C-alpha cells in the first residue's frame, strides 16, 4: 500500500494520513503478504457484487 | 441479500455476470411447493409402509409412517420429549398414524 | 360473565380462538396474554343490517 504524498513535491500532505481500516472481510489486508491461501482472488478499485 | 450469478469457460476463468435479489420477512403466509401441483384443491401428500422424508405440522424428519387406530383423545400431534413425533391424527378425522425410525 | 370477567371453569370454548401475529400453538402449556377477560357477553345479540 502506497501514498503518494510525494506527488506534491513539498509534503503539506503530511499533515493528512491516509490509510486502510480494517475491512468487511475475513483477513486483514496488511496480513496477505504472510503464507494465505486461496483458490482464486481478483482485487479492484470499483465496485464489485459480492465482494 | 442475494445471489451471484457466475460464468466460466470450462472453469478456468471465473466472472461475475449478475445476481438475483431477495427481500423477505419470516412467518407463515406463503409456502413452498416441490413442484406445480395442479387440480388438487387442498395440497397433503402421505406415503405409507416405507421410509420418507416427511414435513408434518412443522415437525422435519425422516422413518417409516403406519396407520393405527388408537382412542386418542385430544390435539393432533404426538411428541417424544426429545421433540420428535410418535405419532399424529389427521385432522379432518380420527385415523392415527404412527411414526418409527427405519 | 363471572365476577371480575372470569369465564367459568369447566366452559368448553367451542369457537374461541387464540389470537396471534404469526405462528400457532397446537398441542402444549404456556403463559399467554390473550383478550380473555369480560367486561360483557352479548348472547345471540339480534344484530342486523338496522343495528
Ligand atoms: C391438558 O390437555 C391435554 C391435551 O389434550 C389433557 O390430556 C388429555 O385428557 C383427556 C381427558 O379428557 C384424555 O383422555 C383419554 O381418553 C381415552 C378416551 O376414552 C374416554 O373418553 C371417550 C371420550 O371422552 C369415552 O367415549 C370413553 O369412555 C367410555 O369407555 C371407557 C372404556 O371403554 C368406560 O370406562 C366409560 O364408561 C365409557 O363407556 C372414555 O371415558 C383414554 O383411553 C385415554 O387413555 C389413557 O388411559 C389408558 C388408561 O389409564 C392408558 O391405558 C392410556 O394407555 C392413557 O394413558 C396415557 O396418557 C396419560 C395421559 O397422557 C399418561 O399418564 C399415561 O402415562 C399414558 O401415557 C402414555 O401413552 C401415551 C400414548 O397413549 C404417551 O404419549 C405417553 O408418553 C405415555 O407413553 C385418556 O383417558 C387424553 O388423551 C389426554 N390426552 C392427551 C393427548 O394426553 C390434559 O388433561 C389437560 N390438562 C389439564 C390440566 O386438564
Ligand atoms: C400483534 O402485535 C401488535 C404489535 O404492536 C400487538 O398490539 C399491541 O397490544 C397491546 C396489547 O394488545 C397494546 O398496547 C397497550 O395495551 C394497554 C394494555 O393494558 C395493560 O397495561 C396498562 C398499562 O401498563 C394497565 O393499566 C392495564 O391493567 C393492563 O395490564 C392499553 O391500555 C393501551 O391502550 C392505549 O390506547 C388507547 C388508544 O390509544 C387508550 O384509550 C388507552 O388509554 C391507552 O393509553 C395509554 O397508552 C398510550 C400509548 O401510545 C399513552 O400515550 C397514554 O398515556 C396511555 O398510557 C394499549 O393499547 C398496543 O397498543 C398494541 N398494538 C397496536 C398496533 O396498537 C397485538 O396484540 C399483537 N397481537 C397478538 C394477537 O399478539
Ligand atoms: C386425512 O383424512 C382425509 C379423510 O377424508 C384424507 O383426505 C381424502 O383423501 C382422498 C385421499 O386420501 C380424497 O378422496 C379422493 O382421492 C382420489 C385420490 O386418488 C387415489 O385414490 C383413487 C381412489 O378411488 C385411485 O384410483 C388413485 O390411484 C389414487 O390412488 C381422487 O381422485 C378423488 O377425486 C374424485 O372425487 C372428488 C370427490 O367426490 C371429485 O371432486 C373429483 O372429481 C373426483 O371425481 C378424491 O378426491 C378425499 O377427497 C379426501 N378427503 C377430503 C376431505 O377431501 C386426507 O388425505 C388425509 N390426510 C392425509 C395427509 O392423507
Ligand atoms: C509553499 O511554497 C512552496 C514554495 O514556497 C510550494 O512548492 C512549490 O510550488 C511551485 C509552484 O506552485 C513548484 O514549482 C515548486 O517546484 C514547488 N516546490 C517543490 C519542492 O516542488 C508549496 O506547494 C507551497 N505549498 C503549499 C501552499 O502547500
Ligand atoms: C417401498 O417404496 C417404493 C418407493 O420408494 C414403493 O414402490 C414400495 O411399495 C414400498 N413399500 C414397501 C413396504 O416395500
Ligand atoms: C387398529 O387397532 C387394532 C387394535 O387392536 C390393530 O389390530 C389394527 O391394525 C389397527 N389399525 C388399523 C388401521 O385399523
Amino acid at each position: 500500500y502506497i501514498y503518494n504524498r510525494v506527488k506534491s513535491g513539498s509534503p503539506g500532505d503530511s499533515s493528512w494520513h491516509i490509510y486502510l481500516k480494517s475491512g468487511t472481510c475475513p483477513f486483514s489486508f496488511s496480513k496477505l503478504n504472510n503464507f494465505q491461501k486461496f483458490k482464486t482472488i481478483c482485487f479492484s478499485t470499483v465496485e464489485v457484487p459480492g465482494s | 441479500c442475494n445471489f451471484p450469478l457466475e460464468a466460466t469457460w470450462h472453469y478456468t476463468s471465473y466472472t461475475i455476470v449478475g445476481a438475483l435479489y431477495v427481500t423477505w420477512s419470516e412467518g407463515n403466509s406463503i409456502t413452498g411447493v416441490p413442484y406445480p401441483v395442479s387440480g388438487i384443491r387442498e395440497f397433503s401428500n402421505l406415503v405409507l409402509n416405507n421410509c420418507t422424508k416427511y414435513n408434518i405440522y412443522d415437525y422435519v424428519g425422516t422413518g417409516i409412517i403406519r396407520s393405527s387406530n388408537q382412542s386418542l383423545a385430544g390435539g393432533i400431534t404426538y411428541v417424544s420429549n426429545s421433540g420428535n413425533l410418535l405419532g399424529f391424527k389427521n385432522v379432518s378425522t380420527g385415523n392415527i398414524f404412527i411414526v418409527t425410525p427405519c | 360473565v363471572q365476577q371480575d370477567g372470569r369465564i367459568p371453569n369447566g366452559f368448553p370454548f367451542n369457537n374461541w380462538f387464540l389470537l396471534t401475529n404469526g405462528s400457532t400453538l397446537v398441542d402444549g402449556v404456556s403463559r399467554l396474554y390473550q383478550p380473555l377477560r369480560l367486561t360483557c357477553l352479548w348472547p345471540v345479540p339480534g344484530l342486523k343490517s338496522s343495528t
